[PDB]
């Protein structure tokens, strides 16, 4: 008969490839269109929200979560798949590193543990990854600025500009259509807003569109003063308020 | 300037080559839609 | 086939086994109501009568969790008593450990999560039941997650679970654009009563008994469930307007 | 014939080699091609990247070349899920003898141990085989320098000059002609950008999607020293070699 | 009869209405004139109604060969009725 | 740096006079501002030239002048620059001889040999050589190159919207006014965002061609529903604005003598476009015509005298136009 | 016709639009000439089995006049050789013959669906009656005095070739 | 598509029908994005069935609005509560 729709749990893919990934990436591909973009002096990243009804709360719904106050996250996918993904996930950084480094997880690390989940997703018989992909944006001392693209098989690689969701193919021409590596931080925010309008055109204000950036430290979201050695928190959340501001400068 | 392109490939490039001269109104195919021909027909068979 | 009882991802990515999740959830043919107050929320459930061979007060829709925590579940009835008891097992161990009040934003989460680990069972099925988490947050204050049986949950200015959860959506959005607020007058708890029903018969489109229905009140520190007689009150009082 | 099992490792084949390991073969070559050369002064590692894509950073990542420890260098192909798994488990177990009999591990001495680990999938659990095609590249003062494969079956094989992935049987060929007894280590740069320039699809050879290792014995008193280029220092050799 | 067909139109002259008419200027360039033309997207936009009205100008013969046509149990007959065409 | 900003003030104060001495003057920086790198300053300089209203004389002269001095050193990869802007200048000269010359031995440079994007705006320019040519052959060969690479090099609002307005100008001598005036209102929308980037000239002459494009159709109610309508008129009114309802009038009643009326009137903006003026001619022998066919329909071989009263011309020009005819 | 307007009753908001698409441009055709749309051709009445498929068929013939054509889709496609063009092309040349007359269908379902690339696997009969239907209404001869009706229960089990503009240009559905 | 370049569709099948001069034609070319031939051919049809249904032989500007609300689905899906996740 056909495939049993294996992840190589307990069998490998006669077709010499995975099919199921194909159709967990359609999974992927069933995601909204999230975007990103990497630059000197700082990652933007952009995606949108699903209406539904309505009623519903648009401030419920957050697509971009906090791990560490340097490094910024954006998914595409079912939404429970996310969070099991991430409660596991921040266990893991802090366990394998803040417990013991003591400090806060860089980008070479954090990203490298959240695709061990995954890995340990497609080895485990019985257990089926999630079908959700994220592109992690984060800022380090060591590596500095970065964007990686984490798929479902356990892969992930860097990115200038990158695009995930139903415009992943799309709204990848897209961002290097208008943007060039030479380009700042601040021209490339424009652009994302650019690239993501042309995903629904029913609402681009802040309630169903999420806009996050990643760049210098904010004092007013470190908590605390008096100690000139701690670093502020790199990674700011833009109010929907604030978002209709970067929308009438667009 | 091309890669691997077959006896199927080699008729479409002439064939493309000889579609700009009619835009041109000319009866013979100048050397610059040749160089249009050959970007064209490698990515318009790269399509689907 | 043998791709219609797998719980892993379709050939076009739209689970066969979610697909009846929703689907049975539809089987009892329940009405429920789900909406926001100024200081409170009402959430009413429509109460299927029996015959006289069933106690109707035994019979409910409702389930308490615990104070100002309250959840209504429509769908499948041995899917929906499991999942009451796991909700008040960790509402009962978050006020332990962390010491802290269990909101409906994170006890949505908490039941949202665990479906997917039934999911990742092969011997354990998941739960094909709605879980809608009403209460009266400190800081947020009236706040609704309704939970899936696909895990997952949003926040509603109203909502509400049925066939007619069109129309009920269509009646009430119109009526929150002439206010401009998602929030019921009369901040007494005793006259949003009133009005939850009130909306909810003019989007159903049919008037409903003391027994056709079951009236949940979440206040502020308590949460309880309109009687009988507390029903009737109510029905009378709607009547006069 | 016509009904195959192809679920279970322990479910032995009519043929009596297991399908899953024929169909490993394939998915390695849709991967990058990765030759290594052993020399007798070191080891010149060099492969060819699979991703074409100009918006994805190439200079900041190696897909291929991997580092267990100071003497040993490999350069994993095949699914990067796997390989993630087994290289983390090679360094663990490689720093594990380091713990014990305070040394590092010889080549023959890690190769043959990590090649039972893929096999014990296989021998007993209803886990997955690993395919992966590794190259195993260090040093030691037993049998001196050290060049293996590692096959989807959980092997190893002794090579000379050996080449994976994409255009195995093509690559392989133009090795056994020009190969040197000798092997210099300027001779081996040569001769590898000159197999993959025949086997890349590109005829300029970008710098950007190569990743180039060397070892070399004639350091400073006489150590071994794993020093892998930056992608600015590859473009260089092109235009020393004649490839550009 | 239908506007925005300007990108078609354009393509469908040069591939239709040149080889059927002026194909001798194809001569004077040294290549045969196209055999054929492939098009791509939904049918009912510039596809369906389109052709027959091409055939108008070109005062041509138009036959209608379909992928769900000449579809049936017995055997032989579907080459032997594309032959006859 | 403040150089920048100061020489778009001196045109604005009436110093151009003394800014034309002033940019020559620049050479000097070059040796030392920004490492060379002509492009940052003597193209800005010359770019604030096209925004703010600036004289003929004092554009061409300062082009052929800062050009010729020591900063060839830096030009010779950055001449695609000063080439494109030299060119410009030669359509408002009326003169395509020394523009034409250039362009034809430097297309062989140009491509993806100094600059990608620049090639839609040397066949941008292209176009309007051969247009005033009128030669339709690489008028429509220019402008094929630039609009199919417009999916490889990317250009910004003003010249990808430039492109429809110049596809369209090409679609009035072949007549196909169907699909032909949808590349009028669709560059439309797009100078109407520029807000303070586009003047009052430049918006006002592009809803002349889409008004002519709609006379041509002969469409009565859209006509008049763009200069009545406020939501369509976007408040602009002009002469040639307003002549162009008379002449929507005059073809309703299909009268010659209101089809001149608003001809010496309006003569200021109406007869100073070369294509309005072309096409005036077109609707002066349409209009004629449907006069001319009100006296064959009857019995012919009449006196000409009535003739002339019947179309309500002369008769020297009622026998040289239905002579010509 | 047979059965009245008294059985149909109920569905009047949809019965009086569909007088109008069908039983004035069969009368009248002057109605649309003036407004400038053309005539629907097909018109998919698909409810529950055997709930207002019988009803609506003979009612439509009753009020207008035309004679009731009665073809149900079981008797197309086969496992038997042959059966698929000279029933639609007869069936053609009978509504040619008589103008006043308007063909119904049944159980469509069973002869539809979309397999994939709409190529054939075990489809012989079933691919070519859905491409013969859509030659008929959009070839160089249509039925102008006779309307083409289908019933079935979803309209998903139709082929979508069949469902673009001037094939199906309405779908009424049985409550 | 683009709003001004779909003009020539809608307004081809529109200069074929009758219209009423307080018709706007400008409220089709907003809201609809990326409508092939076929589904723009159904909307001006629909405004002539909203026409007959009020007993008109002039398709005013109500029946515009009301043929869009007919067209709002294109693609095949349930509701607005497709794309589940």
């Amino acid at each position: 008969m056909t495939d049993r729709y294996s992840f190589s749990l307990t069998t490998f893919s006669p077709s010499g490839k995975l099919g199921q990934i194909d159709y967990a990436l359609t999974a992927v591909k069933q995601g909204v269109t999230s975007l990103g973009i990497k630059a000197t002096n700082g990652v933007v990243i952009a995606t949108e929200k699903k209406s539904s009804s309505p009623l519903a709360m648009s401030e419920t719904l957050s697509k971009v979560s906090l791990l560490t106050p340097d490094i910024g996250a954006v998914y595409s996918g079912m939404g429970p798949d996310y969070r099991v993904l991430v409660d596991k996930s921040r266990k893991v950084a802090h366990t394998s590193y803040k417990r013991i480094y003591g400090e806060y997880p860089p980008t070479k690390l954090l990203v490298s543990e959240v695709a061990k989940i995954m890995q340990e997703a497609t080895q485990s018989g019985g257990v089926r990854p999630f079908g959700v992909s994220l592109l992690i944006a984060g800022h380090d001392e060591f590596n500095g600025f970065s964007l990686y693209q984490v798929d479902p098989s356990g892969s992930y690689f860097p990115w200038k500009a990158t695009a995930i969701g139903k415009g992943s193919v799309a709204a990848k021409t897209f961002l290097e259509k208008r943007w060039n590596d030479e380009l700042e931080l601040e021209d490339a925010i424009h652009i994302a807003l650019l690239t993501l309008k042309e995903s629904v055109e029913g609402e681009f204000n802040g309630d169903t569109i999420e806009l996050a950036i990643i760049g210098d430290e904010n004092p007013d979201l470190l908590g605390y003063t008096g100690i000139p050695t701690d670093k502020g928190p790199r990674f700011r959340k833009l109010t929907s308020q604030e978002i209709n501001d970067r929308l009438e400068a667009l | 300037k091309m890669n691997g392109c077959s006896g199927a490939d080699v008729k479409g490039v002439c064939t493309e080559a000889g579609m700009y001269a009619l835009r041109e109104r000319r009866i013979h195919v100048t050397q610059e839609d040749f160089e249009l021909a050959v970007g064209k027909v490698m990515n318009k068979n790269q399509e689907t | 086939g043998y791709d219609r009882h797998i719980t892993i991802f379709s050939p076009e990515g739209r689970l066969y086994q979610v697909e009846y999740a929703f689907k049975a959830t539809n089987q009892t043919n329940i009405n429920s109501l789900a909406v926001r107050g100024k200081d409170c929320t009402v959430v009413i459930s429509q109460k299927k009568v029996p015959d006289k061979l069933l106690d109707p007060t035994t019979v409910s829709y409702i389930f308490c969790i615990s104070r100002t925590i309250g959840m209504v579940v429509n769908g499948p009835i041995p899917d929906a008593r499991n999942a009451a008891l796991r909700a008040k097992a960790e509402a009962a161990e978050f006020r332990y450990k962390y010491g802290y009040d269990m909101p409906c934003d994170v006890l949505a989460k908490r039941m949202a999560n665990l479906s997917q680990i039934y999911t990742q069972r092969a011997y354990m099925r998941p739960l094909g039941v709605i879980l809608t988490f009403v209460s009266v947050d400190e800081e947020l204050g009236p706040s609704i997650y309704k939970t899936d049986p696909a895990g997952y949950y949003v926040g509603y200015k109203a909502t509400a679970t049925g066939p007619k959860q069109q129309e009920i959506t269509t009646n009430l959005e119109n009526h929150f654009k002439k206010s401009k607020i998602d929030h019921i007058n009369e901040e007494s708890w005793e006259k949003v009563v009133e009005f939850a029903i009130t909306h909810m018969i003019d989007a159903l489109g049919t008037e409903f008994s003391k027994n056709d229905l079951e009236v949940g009140v979440a206040t502020k520190d308590k949460f309880f469930t309109l009687s009988a007689e507390n029903i009737e009150e109510r029905l009378v009082a709607i009547a006069e307007q | 014939g016509s009904r195959r099992y192809d679920s279970r490792t322990t479910i032995f084949s009519p043929e009596g080699r297991l399908y899953q390991v024929e169909y490993a073969l394939e998915s390695i070559s849709h991967a990058g091609t990765a030759i290594g050369i052993m020399a007798s002064d070191g080891i010149v590692l060099a492969a060819e990247r699979k991703v074409t894509s100009t918006l994805l950073e190439q200079d900041t990542s190696t897909e291929k070349l991997y580092k267990l420890n100071d003497k040993i260098a490999v350069a994993v192909a095949g699914l990067t899920a796997d390989a993630e798994i087994l290289i983390n488990t090679a360094r663990i177990h490689a720093q594990n003898y380091l713990k014990t009999y305070n040394e590092d591990i010889p080549v023959e001495i890690l190769v043959r141990r990590l090649s039972d680990i893929k096999q014990g999938y296989t021998q007993h659990g209803g886990l997955r085989p690993f395919g992966v095609s590794f190259i195993y590249a260090g040093y030691d003062d037993r049998y001196g320098y050290q060049l293996y494969t590692s096959n989807p079956s959980g092997n190893y094989t002794g090579w000379k000059a050996i080449s994976v992935g994409a255009n195995t049987s093509a690559a392989q060929t133009l090795l056994q002609m020009d190969y040197k007894d000798d092997m210099k280590v300027d001779d081996a740069i040569e001769l590898a950008l000159k197999t993959l320039s025949k086997t890349t699809d590109s005829s300029a050879l970008t710098y950007d999607r190569l990743e180039f290792a060397t070892i070399r014995k004639g350091a400073n008193d006489g150590e071994v020293y794993q020093k892998i280029f930056k992608p600015q220092e590859i473009k260089d050799i092109l235009v020393k070699t004649g490839i550009t | 009869d239908v506007g925005g067909l300007d990108m078609q139109k354009q393509e469908i002259r040069e591939a239709v209405e040149l080889p059927l008419v002026q194909a001798d200027l194809y001569e004077q360039i040294g290549i045969d004139p196209p055999r054929g033309v492939l098009l791509y997207g939904p049918p009912g936009t510039g596809k369906t109604m389109l052709v027959k009205a091409v055939a108008n100008s070109t005062k041509a013969a138009f036959i209608r060969v379909n992928g769900s046509e000449f579809v049936h149990k017995y055997l032989g007959e579907g080459p032997r009725m594309v032959r006859d065409v | 740096t403040s150089i920048l900003e100061l020489g778009q003030l001196y045109v604005t104060m009436g110093a151009k006079d003394k800014l034309r001495e002033f940019i020559p003057h620049s050479t000097e920086y070059m040796m030392q501002f920004a490492k060379s790198k002509t492009v940052k300053v003597l193209k800005t300089l010359i770019e604030k030239f096209e925004q703010v209203p600036d004289s003929l004389d004092d554009q061409i002269f300062v082009c052929e002048k800062s050009i010729e001095f020591a900063k060839r050193e830096k030009r010779v990869f950055l001449k695609h620059s000063l080439s494109i802007k030299l060119a410009t200048l030669h359509y408002q000269k009326k003169q395509y001889k020394d523009s034409l010359a250039l362009i034809n031995d430097l297309l062989r440079e140009f491509k993806k040999l100094d600059d990608k994007p620049s090639l839609v705006d040397v066949h941008l320019l292209e176009s309007k050589v051969y247009h005033k040519l009128r030669n339709l052959a690489k008028s429509k060969a220019s402008l094929t190159a630039a609009r199919t690479a417009a999916n490889s090099i990317y250009c910004p609002t003003q010249t990808v919207a430039e492109l429809d307005l110049m596809s369209g100008i090409l679609h009035c001598e072949d007549k196909d006014y169907k699909t032909a005036f949808s590349y009028f209102f669709e560059s439309f929308e797009s100078y109407h965002n520029l807000t303070t980037h586009n003047s009052y000239e430049k918006a006002c002459q592009v809803l002349k061609y889409m008004l002519l494009s709609k006379i041509m159709l002969n469409l009565i109610d859209d006509v008049k529903n763009i200069l009545n309508a406020k939501y369509t008129k976007e408040t602009y009114q002009s002469r040639g604005i307003d002549a162009m309802k008379a002449v929507a009038e005059a073809y309703n009643n299909r009268s010659l003598l209101d089809f001149n009326t608003a001809l010496k009137q309006y003569e200021k903006e109406l007869m100073g476009d070369e294509l309005t003026r072309s096409h005036f001619n077109a609707l002066y022998d349409t209009l004629l015509e449907s006069n001319l066919c009100k006296i064959i329909e009857p019995f012919e071989c009449v006196e000409i005298s009535h003739i002339s009263k019947i179309i309500g011309l002369d008769t020297q020009q009622v026998e040289g136009k239905l002579s010509q005819m | 016709g047979e059965i009245t307007f008294d059985g149909i009753g109920g569905l009047t908001e949809q019965i009086r639009e569909l007088r109008e698409v069908i039983e004035l441009p069969l009368k009248n055709p002057e109605i649309f000439q003036r407004v400038g749309i053309k005539p629907p051709k097909g018109v998919l009445l698909y409810g529950p089995p055997g709930t207002g498929k019988t009803l609506l068929a003979k009612a439509v013939a009753a009020t207008i006049g035309a004679n009731f054509i009665f073809s149900p889709a079981s008797g197309i496609v086969d496992k038997y050789i042959g059966e698929s063009a000279r029933i639609i092309r007869e069936m053609f040349a009978y509504a040619k013959e008589h103008e006043p007359c308007i063909i119904f269908m049944d159980e469509v379902d069973a002869i539809g669906g979309r397999r994939f690339s709409e190529g054939t696997s075990a489809d012989r009969e079933i691919q070519r009656t859905l491409m013969e239907l859509l030659t008929q209404m959009d070839g160089f001869d249509n039925l102008g005095q006779t309307k083409i009706i289908m019933a079935t229960n979803r309209p998903d089990t139709l082929d979508p070739a069949l469902l673009r503009p001037g094939r199906l240009d309405r779908k009424v559905e049985i409550p | 598509r683009d709003r001004r370049e779909r003009r020539l569709i809608f307004g081809t099948i529109a200069s074929k029908m009758s219209l009423a001069p307080e018709a706007d034609l400008d409220s089709l070319i907003i809201r609809n994005d990326s409508l092939s031939g076929a589904v723009i051919a159904a909307i001006m049809q629909e405004a002539g069935l909203r026409a007959v249904r009020k007993n008109r032989y002039v398709i005013l500007q109500s029946d515009l609005e009301e043929a869009y609300a007919t067209q709002v689905k294109t693609d095949n899906t349930v509701d607005k509560f497709d794309f589940y996740k």
